[PDB]
């Protein structure tokens, strides 16, 4: 499946997503960027359900947007996952639910702090050192269980992180065509170009 | 004429002129009722008059039979007289589905008032000149009488008259009170409590009335009824044989 | 679920049992199954626990109401009309399963009504998986004319039938009775035939059995 | 359940028996299944308690002011009304009704009403689980103009016959009989209809 | 929705005149039936005989005539049409005649309440044969409605009372279908004498137990003639 | 069918008045004389029954009304406007209440449902306002007894003694003269008669006055037995009698 | 007593008048002449169209409603397309539900009741048009004349509009020759043509001032204009 | 699957002499997947507490309702909802979606602030109040708890021994219990004062 | 809702005339805290002070209002103010700033201004709040729905005096207790009763609470109003 990582350290949030597209036998892509940049310094990475997918996300970017733009101020983290849960959340119970599963990663420029959350599509709401949706969750969370220090740095992380999609290359059945990796520090979000062979 | 006629709406007086005028309308038919308590009956009494005589006289009526339990007799003019009857009847067969027991006069009369509170109270709604007067024996309170005006006011009545000439009636009857000092008629049979009313409505408006005069409403436990010319032709000779 | 209902010469009674049932799993050993709708009207249920508590409290709330706006004492034939046509409207997706007894200003009232909105009268009656057992002491014993104490103790038997020989049924019993002239009477825990007996040993712990990573004082003012 | 009503010379009789049941077990021995929906008609309900309670509270709602507007209903006019409110949700009632009547005009009448929402008129009508055992008996026993003994006899009968081989049926046998003298209930038990 | 000073509508007053104002209409109630009669004032000679028909039929067995604005009155029988279809569908019986006149009773009425609607500009007759006889009925513009032995509304209304009057008072003990249908004829002759300057076509319907079986039929060819003749006659 | 004033009919004024709440403020004034005082242990309303016709039976048009089995109220102004709110009040204190916390609203809380009934009176399309002010008396297990008068315009104040209608700058007058914070319940029921004195015109007796207090709890009046911390009744209508006998101690 | 009493269609004034109808009433008398006759083969509209300049069209008078069925307008254009679209789908109903064609006589009262409650709704007016409507049916040949006060009478003939008066009279002349033209179209219209000639302090009726319309015992409803009726001028 | 398996996780509360305590434990799941080490499942309204088990995504939903309702009640009221009371609103609040409930299983526990009596209660998915004085338990484990609290409770306990009798109870429900565990924090709940601690537990 | 000749609203200016008669309310921030403070209308000794609120509202925790106009339409949309305060908890699990809540009670009056034929709202607020972004702040509205940010202000009756009297004596290094001695002179000067006791006022402060980091709304009771009337030196 649909491979959507994030880890925090001490002075960043790193997201990592897998960058192939697969309909039925065929992989129609492979350079997927399964990310919209919510506010200068929110990230959103999600995975799920072939349309509902990036309509989520999108419509998710249009509301945070048009916050900051009201406001002329950029909401928090903590604040733009709320907003999250809660939509996806009330689309649980609705007529056609979003089948869609996000990490959030956020720097928090008033607490000067990184921030992880993880969010399924049923709206279930956690913030975590490190988090994955789907099947690759069930590789990574040891990994990290025995490897991660919360004291890492930025390039500590990418090693960890460059650890976890060994593992999952190695183990995993499916072919994800290697991942796209986003960087989110108090300087705003900005994508690491070379991971393919770095 | 300003909005503060027209509708409604308080003028500067505290008044609601719509409503004072809708109390004009229910003397437009120059007609008088009066109604007493029995000790196991309820008995209402109205003119009945009818001018033309293209006019089948049978379907001249100002009384009706609500339920079973219940009757009204109306002071207005009948299209409002008809409007409202028509909604009492609705109400009371709702009740009884809704409720599981027959719907009390008192409180339909209630309810009646309640409609009226409304047409006071909203602009597109106008008044109906009507007051109606309902009557039963309760199953709970014995017999009753109740009576509902323009303004949503309410009230349970030991007797009761309405028209243009209620005044008479009504002073008429407060004096047998005096005397009695009880607040019904002492008397077990509905014909004679029927009898006294005709009586006492002659006594006051000054006039002998025939047996196509009068219409005559009795309401008993468990059921209302009208009485036929007949039934008061054979009223009107009970009285006729002594007074 | 043990409810039963039996008329007596001047009024009305219902019982119950005070047990509650997670399936196999008893949650409450002490409970009230008996519920008021006005104060002459009381109710027994089973069924969906909620479905019977809310069914109830609906109604109630709107019996006070027709209450105030005639003036009148509730009566029983109402909550009836109500509960039947409220459950009838949801087609028996509200589990409710009452027994409904009371007194009003035309004498006693005996009546059951099932989750669909069916209703019957009667001068015994019972509901829940105890019903059979119930039944079976009443149709053994009931007779025309019971007094006052006859039978408080027949519906009294009725439910230990249920106590001691359905599992779904247990502890104690409730009983309320409703005489034409007089206030209802609640009599809870009419019966306590199930104390739990003294265990064998005290499991309180020596302090400092238990090991605490961190600890802190919480703040509930402002 | 078992039911049925019989038309004779001077009126109509409508007869049950007064058992009711969840599966096998007996919820209530000593039901009254005649219901009244106007002094002078009255119906016979099978099927679904619930919907036939609701259908016959409906029915006489209907009655109730049809005659404070237009005074007494006809039997036809009852049957009507049963029909309407029984073809028109007949995706969610299972309702089995016979109607029955006494006016002074039309004299005794009995409609029947099965699950589609039809109706029939008939001088005699059965239905219920009960009914279909005696089918055989009932057309070879009705005669029309039968004096009121001879017709509580035929339905004391044919009803202890229904009683005897349906499971669902049982109880006391009631009866309302419906003429220009007025309404009459009557009340058999098993120890009478048994020996029979 | 405005009650006056004295307790009056006035707009109810002023449809009245509306009323006044059209031709003259009546109905005849006979010892088993009705028999309804209407004034077709001929304006050219470019109108087409017996194509302009104003008695309506509602259901089978009541008929209704009007005087007055002629919309206001297909408008109320398209509502008493309803009326009856839907009494009809739930209780199976045809309505029966008091039944159907607070049907229109109330729908009249209700035109008055409101600030927002006009009051009907019609009087209409009406009436046919039920499970207990003959009945036949007048509705005001205010909803009013009684039941009546004779009536007239229109221009005619006054001349034709009084020859309503007469009838009532010469027969107390019934009068037939086939004589009403004469007298109602006679009865549009001489009610047409104030209208005299411009011609008029008749029109007569009749409901009767033993002559239509209780359904509304109009009056034609011979029958229609013969009560011509009879009015031509007793008119000179 | 269908409303052609769909706008308010309580507009502004040059001036900055309202003048439909005015006038209806003019119709309480109009209005037979009502009052209600607070003491430690309970509160009392009472007011007149002026009959209209003696004909009529009086005990069947009760101007006193029991709202919750802990709150009263009484009026001035026109009848019939009452009776509707009661019944609204009523309703609301079950379905914006009762039906969620299982218990019945605070005082304070139901007189603020009121007066949201009444304000509605006076901005929503083709209605007049209410021509009614209310008095508001009630207890609650944590604000205690309370008092609380209501007008046309919603707007409600707390009272610690107040009378509206006719004779109500009088009686006021009368009722800041003999107030004090250490009045029991009786002190101020014989208060209550005093003051309604002053205000009426004919027969002075039980059958003329109605007078309902919120005091100590009536298990008697309660119904059932069985449950102790169920109490019973707050609110109590006190009985001709009872009226004559504190009329003869006067 | 026309004072206070104009303002809408749901006020009657103190002589039982509707004043919103008859001003409606007005814009028909304002409208170009058109002219309606029939014998009992066939039935023939003619209209005078009106341009509103020397370089416009002649705007068109006549519109059809079924195969047997159509209408000419005098007063609102606007309002007889509203009109006509109503009765062109009520036809159409009773082609497809009922496999029939609508009766001339039963399109009358279809919009008598039409018009009728535009007469007594608030914020609505009446319709400001007169119609002539013609038609072939299960009985021959029609004719009603429509006006929006809801009232529809059945005639031989008649016409509708500005100085109608005069061919009015004429038709009332002439009733007993025209409505014996049977089985000959042409003949009929030359008889209409000459009817809405008494009708014209206008002029000459030229090529583009004039339009006919027909429908008959085997003709179907059809519109002629410009060189299709220059043989009749 | 069943959505009150999904995620996993336990609620007791137990009263004790002028006191009550409520417990709960960590894990947040997705099967038998454990995510979250972290995942509290009790919450306070001023000084009444409530714990949730169940579908996690109702679990926050709940508290972020019952937060709402509880502070413009404070609002309206001028003082703090009570326990009884807080009660009948979360009852009412859950029966109002009885056909699409929330997947939960609520407790709750405080003391009156009035009275002084403790007070603890529980709900099944659609409201139905259990009202029971010694204990109350929620959960995927919640056999393991009833089996636990009727064989190690006695009436008042003084709340330095109540903790441990409802940290044994929970401790040791959880660890028979595969979806269940992964942390603990306790409340001891005083009229006065309110005492939170994590346990050390089993982190398997 | 329509336009004068002047392209002005007449029942807004109505609205506005109806406020400048009702009880003046005085805002007045300083760098530590906000100030409110409002005189009663015309009362009586039988009012209850104690259970009384005329003026004085709580919107959250950290937010409340001074009316100045008609309170039962205060009231209706202090109630819409509260629940949109809770939404927003809800949505962002963060306290509403301050100018959100007002712009959207602002634009409820605007509203009604606009269409639907309903009178406006005769009410103006003063807002005093305090938020992690602005600190303090102080806003008005009035029936026009237009909201204005302020350092001191005062609505209702007087405020053309108030208003020159604030102007003169306010300084942006203020303490609180400062500003509440401003806004209690100001009352004084401008009301038109013979003087200004404790039963004639509400009075609230938003503080740095105490000793905290934290924020505290204290709405004054009538024993602590005629406490700090005595300081301030009016007894
Ligand atoms: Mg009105
Ligand atoms: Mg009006
Ligand atoms: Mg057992
Ligand atoms: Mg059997
Ligand atoms: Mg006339
Ligand atoms: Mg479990
Ligand atoms: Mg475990």
């Amino acid at each position: 499946m649909d491979i959507i990582l994030g880890i925090r350290v001490q002075d960043s949030v790193i997201l990592a997503s897998s960058k192939a597209v697969t309909r039925g036998i065929s992989v129609l892509k492979d350079s997927d960027d399964k990310t919209r940049q919510l506010s200068p310094h929110t990230l959103m990475s999600f995975a799920g359900e072939a349309g509902d997918t990036v309509q989520f996300a999108e419509y998710i970017q249009a509301n945070i947007q048009l916050y900051s733009i009201r406001e002329d101020y950029e909401l928090s983290p903590q604040a733009v996952s709320s907003f999250v849960r809660q939509e996806l959340a009330k689309s649980i119970r609705s007529r056609r639910p979003y089948q869609v599963n996000v990490l959030i990663g956020g720097y928090d420029k008033k607490k000067n702090k990184p921030e992880l959350y993880q969010i399924d599509y049923l709206g279930t709401k956690v913030e975590l050192p490190y988090g994955a949706h789907g099947y690759s969750g069930f590789y990574t969370f040891s990994l990290l269980d025995h490897h991660y220090r919360p004291d890492m740095t930025t390039e500590e992380g990418l090693d960890l992180l460059k650890l976890c999609v060994q593992e999952l290359e190695k183990r995993m059945p499916m072919d994800f065509k290697g991942v796209i990796v986003k960087i989110v520090d108090k300087d705003g979000i900005r994508q690491v170009d070379d991971f393919q062979a770095q | 004429a300003g909005y503060d006629r027209h509708i409604t709406i308080f003028s500067p007086e505290g008044r609601l002129y719509q409503v004072e005028y809708a109390f004009k309308a229910t003397n437009q038919t120059n007609i008088n009722s009066l109604a007493v308590r029995g000790k196991d009956c309820t008995v209402v009494i109205s003119q009945k008059k009818v001018p033309d005589k293209l006019l089948d006289p049978t379907t001249v009526s100002y009384i009706f039979c609500i339920s079973r339990t219940i009757g009204m007799v109306v002071n207005g003019p009948i299209p409002d007289a008809r409007n409202a009857a028509l909604r009492a009847k609705a109400e009371a067969a709702e009740f009884r589905y809704k409720y599981g027991y027959d719907m009390p006069c008192d409180v339909l009369a209630k309810r009646m008032a309640n409609l009226s509170q409304i047409y006071t109270q909203r602009a597109y709604m106008r008044p109906l000149g009507v007051i109606l007067t309902f009557v039963s024996v309760d199953e709970e309170l014995g017999p009753s009488i109740y009576k509902t005006d323009p303004a949503g006011y309410y009230v349970g009545y030991k007797a009761t008259a309405t028209g243009p000439k209620q005044q008479e009636i009504t002073t008429n009857l407060e004096n047998h009170f005096k005397k009695s000092k009880i607040d019904h008629i002492n008397e077990e049979s509905w014909e004679k409590v029927v009898e006294f009313a005709i009586t006492h409505m002659i006594d006051a408006l000054g006039t002998e009335f025939s047996k196509n005069d009068l219409e005559v409403g009795v309401a008993t436990k468990d059921k209302f009824f009208t009485l036929s010319a007949e039934n008061i032709e054979e009223r009107l000779v009970a009285i006729a044989e002594q007074d | 679920t043990t409810i039963v209902g039996v008329k007596f010469n001047n009024g009305v009674v219902i019982a119950a049992d005070t047990r509650s049932t997670q399936g196999p799993i008893v949650a409450d050993k002490n409970c009230a199954k008996l519920h008021r709708i006005s104060p002459k009207i009381w109710c027994a249920g089973a069924g969906t626990a909620a479905d019977t508590e809310a069914v109830t409290q609906l109604i109630g709330s709107n019996i006070e109401l027709h209450s105030l706006y005639t003036s009148r004492e509730p009566r029983v034939v109402s909550a009836l009309q109500m509960l039947k046509q409220h459950l009838f409207k949801y087609q028996g997706h509200i589990g409710a399963y009452l027994i409904v007894a009371g007194v009003d200003p035309t004498g006693s009232h005996l009546f059951s009504i099932h989750a669909h909105g069916s209703t019957d009268v009667g001068y015994y009656l019972s509901l829940g998986s105890g019903s059979l057992a119930a039944m079976a002491v009443l149709e053994s014993h009931w007779k025309q004319d019971l007094t006052k104490e006859e039978a408080i103790k027949l519906a009294s038997d009725a439910i230990q039938a249920g106590i001691w020989n359905d599992l779904g049924s247990g502890s104690n019993v409730d009983v309320c009775v409703m005489e034409i002239g007089k206030d209802a009477e609640y009599l809870r825990n009419y019966l306590t035939p199930n104390v739990r007996e003294e265990k064998q040993k005290s499991y309180k712990f020596p302090r400092g059995t238990t090991a605490v990573l961190k600890e802190s004082i919480v703040n509930i003012c402002d | 359940t078992s039911i049925m009503a019989v038309t004779f010379k001077d009126g109509v009789i409508l007869g049950a028996d007064s058992r009711t049941t969840t599966g096998a077990y007996i919820a209530n021995r000593v039901t009254d299944k005649l219901t009244r929906v106007h002094d002078k008609i009255w119906c016979c309900r099978s099927g679904s308690a619930a919907d036939t309670q609701a259908i016959a509270d409906i029915v006489q709602y209907h009655l109730e002011l049809y005659t404070s507007q237009y005074g007494t209903p006809s039997t036809e006019t009852a049957a009507s009304v049963f029909k309407e409110l029984c073809y028109e949700n007949k995706d969610n009632l299972t309702a089995g009704i016979i109607v029955a009547g006494y006016d002074d005009k039309n004299k005794g009448e009995v409609y029947t009403i099965p699950l589609g929402g039809s109706v029939h008129k008939l001088p005699y009508a059965i239905a219920g689980s009960g009914s279909t055992f005696i089918y055989g008996y009932c057309d070879k026993n009705f005669r029309e103009n039968m004096s009121k003994e001879e017709t509580v006899d035929f339905i004391k009968h044919s009803l202890s016959q229904a009683i005897k081989w349906d499971g669902s049926s049982g109880g006391v046998i009631r009866m309302v009989v419906l003429t220009a003298a007025g309404v009459e209930r009557l009340i058999f038990y098993p120890d009478e209809y048994e020996q029979l | 929705s405005v009650f006056s000073p004295d307790g009056r509508n006035f707009q109810v007053e002023y449809a009245v005149k509306a009323v006044e104002n059209g031709t003259t209409s009546i109905g005849i109630k006979c010892n088993d039936g009705v028999v309804f009669a209407v004034e077709k004032l001929i304006t050219s000679k470019l109108l087409v005989p017996q194509k302009n028909v104003k008695i309506q039929v509602v259901d089978r067995h009541i008929g209704c005539v009007y005087s007055g604005l002629i919309p206001d009155g297909r408008h109320l029988v398209n509502r008493g049409r309803e009326e009856a279809a839907s009494f009809k569908k739930l209780y199976k019986t045809p309505i029966p005649i008091p039944a159907f006149a607070d049907r229109l009773g109330q729908y009249v009425q209700a035109h008055t309440l409101y600030n927002s609607v006009r009051p009907f500009g019609v009087s209409t007759i009406f009436g046919g044969v039920d499970k207990n006889g003959a009945h036949l009925y007048m509705l005001e513009p205010s909803g009013s409605y009684w039941g009546y032995k004779g009536a007239a509304t229109g221009k005619g209304r006054q001349s034709a009372k009084a020859e309503l009057e007469k009838l009532v008072d010469h027969h107390p003990e019934g009068l037939s279908a086939r004589e009403a249908v004469k007298q109602a004829a006679k009865i549009i002759y001489l009610a047409h004498e104030d209208n005299k300057e411009k011609d008029f076509e008749l029109e007569i319907s009749w409901c009767s137990l033993s002559e239509t079986n209780g359904l509304h039929k109009f009056v034609k060819g011979d029958l229609l003639q013969e009560a011509i003749d009879f009015a031509q006659k007793e008119i000179n | 069918m269908t409303d052609r004033y769909s706008f308010s009919l309580t507009t502004f004024s040059p001036s900055g008045k309202l003048g439909q709440i005015d006038y209806a403020l003019t119709a309480v004034k109009q209005g037979v004389t009502s009052l209600g005082i607070k003491a430690t242990n309970g509160v009392v309303i009472a007011t007149e029954k002026k009959s209209s016709s003696p004909l009529a039976m009086s005990e069947t048009l009760s101007k006193v009304s029991l709202l919750t089995p802990d709150i009263g109220a009484v009026y001035s102004g026109m009848g019939p406007d009452y009776r509707v709110l009661v019944d609204k009040s009523r309703k609301v204190a079950h379905t914006s209440y009762k039906r969620i916390y299982g218990e019945y609203p605070p005082t304070k809380l139901l007189v603020s449902e009121v007066a949201k009934i009444m304000q509605e009176a006076t901005q929503s399309g083709g209605v007049r306002p209410f021509g009614v002010s209310l008095l508001i008396a009630g207890h609650d297990e944590f604000n205690g007894f309370s008092l609380y008068q209501v007008d046309p315009s919603g707007s409600y104040f707390p009272w610690k003694a107040t009378a509206i209608g006719k004779g109500s700058v009088a009686a006021k007058t009368f009722l800041e003269k003999r107030w004090n914070d250490e009045l029991e319940l009786e002190d101020a029921i014989h208060i209550a008669l005093l003051t309604l004195k002053e205000s009426v015109e004919g027969e002075f007796n039980g059958d003329t006055i109605e007078l309902a207090i919120i005091g100590d709890e009536n298990p008697d009046l309660l119904g059932y037995t069985g449950i102790p911390t169920d109490k019973g009744p707050r609110f109590r209508k006190l009985t001709s009698q009872e009226i004559n006998d504190r009329l003869e101690a006067l | 007593f026309r004072n206070n009493y104009d303002g809408d269609t749901v006020t009657f004034s103190p002589t039982g008048r509707l004043f919103q109808v008859e001003y409606a009433l007005e814009a028909i008398k304002q409208g170009s002449v058109t002219v309606g006759l029939r014998s009992n083969t066939h039935a023939v509209l003619v209209a005078l169209k009106r341009n509103a300049d020397e370089l416009s069209s002649y705007q068109k008078k006549i519109i059809k409603c079924d195969e047997h069925m159509g209408l000419s307008l005098a007063g609102l254009a606007p309002d007889a397309r509203v009109l006509s679209n109503y009765l062109r789908q009520q036809c159409n109903y009773s082609s497809l539900v009922f496999n029939r064609k609508l009766a001339v006589e039963r399109a009358g009262h279809l919009l008598c009741d039409k018009a009728q409650k535009n007469t007594q709704s608030y914020g609505g007016r009446p319709y400001g048009v007169g119609l002539l409507i013609i038609g072939y049916d299960k009985s021959g040949a029609h004719l009603l004349e429509f006006q929006p006060s809801g009232n529809v009478t059945e005639l031989y003939g008649t016409a509708i509009g500005a100085r109608s008066q005069g061919a009015k009279t004429y038709l009332e002349r002439t009733l007993d020759t025209f409505i014996k033209i049977d089985g000959n179209p042409d003949e009929l219209i030359k008889a209409g043509v000459e009817a809405i000639s008494q009708s014209l302090r206008d002029e000459s009726l030229t090529v583009d001032n004039l339009s006919i319309a027909i429908v008959g015992k085997d003709t179907p409803f059809t519109i002629y204009d410009g060189e299709a009726v220059a043989k009749y001028i | 699957s069943d959505p009150s398996s999904i995620n996993g996780g336990i609620v007791v509360a137990m009263t004790g002499k002028d006191c009550v305590a409520i417990a709960c434990d960590l894990r947040l799941g997705s099967q038998s997947l454990g995510v979250s080490n972290k995942f509290e499942k009790i919450f306070h309204y001023g000084h009444v507490f409530l714990g949730i088990t169940g579908l996690a995504t109702d679990v926050t939903t709940l508290n972020e309702m019952f937060r709402y309702k509880t502070n413009l009640y404070k609002l309206k009221e001028e003082r703090a909802i009570e326990p009884e009371t807080f009660t009948q609103l979360v009852s009412s609040s859950l029966y109002e979606r009885r056909f699409g409930p929330y997947f939960v299983g609520p407790v709750v526990a405080g003391i009156n602030s009035k009275s002084g009596k403790p007070f603890i209660a529980g709900f099944d998915l659609i409201g139905c109040i259990d009202e029971a004085k010694d204990f109350i338990v929620s959960g995927t484990a919640s056999d393991q708890l009833f089996g636990m609290c009727e064989s190690l409770y006695e009436p008042n306990l003084e709340p330095e021994d109540l903790f441990e009798t409802i940290s044994q109870a929970l401790l040791n429900a959880a660890d028979r219990d595969a979806l269940s565990g992964w942390g603990a924090v306790v409340y001891i709940i005083k009229k006065d004062e309110v005492v939170k601690r994590y346990l050390k537990m089993r982190q398997d | 809702t329509i336009f004068s000749p002047e392209g002005r609203l007449y029942q807004v200016e109505y609205a506005l005339e109806s406020i400048s008669h009702a009880g003046t309310a005085i805002g007045i921030m300083a760098s530590d805290g906000i100030v409110l403070a409002a005189e009663r209308k015309v009362t009586s000794t039988l009012l209850e002070q104690d259970t009384s609120t005329e003026k004085l509202y709580k919107l959250n925790d950290k937010i409340a209002v001074a009316v100045a106009g008609l309170t039962a339409d205060a009231e209706i949309l202090i109630n819409t103010a509260r629940i949109h305060a809770q939404n927003y908890l809800k949505t962002y699990n963060e306290d509403i700033p301050v100018e959100i809540l007002v712009r959207r009670l602002s634009d409820i009056k605007q509203g009604y201004t606009q269409h639907g034929g309903l009178r406006p709202f005769g009410v103006s607020f003063i807002y005093a709040g305090y938020d992690d972004r602005y600190g303090y702040q102080l806003y008005t509205s009035n029936p026009s729905g237009n909201y204005t940010g302020w350092k001191a202000i005062s609505v209702g009756a007087n405020t053309s005096a108030a208003q020159t009297l604030l102007q003169m004596d306010y300084k942006d290094d203020m303490k609180v207790d400062d500003a509440i001695e401003l806004a209690l002179k100001t009352l004084s000067k401008t009301t038109d009763s013979s003087a200004l006791t404790y039963d004639r006022l509400e009075f609230a402060t938003i503080r740095k609470g105490a000793n905290d980091g934290e924020v505290y709304q204290k709405i004054f009771k009538p024993q602590e109003i005629k406490d700090i009337l005595v300081k301030t030196g009016i007894t």
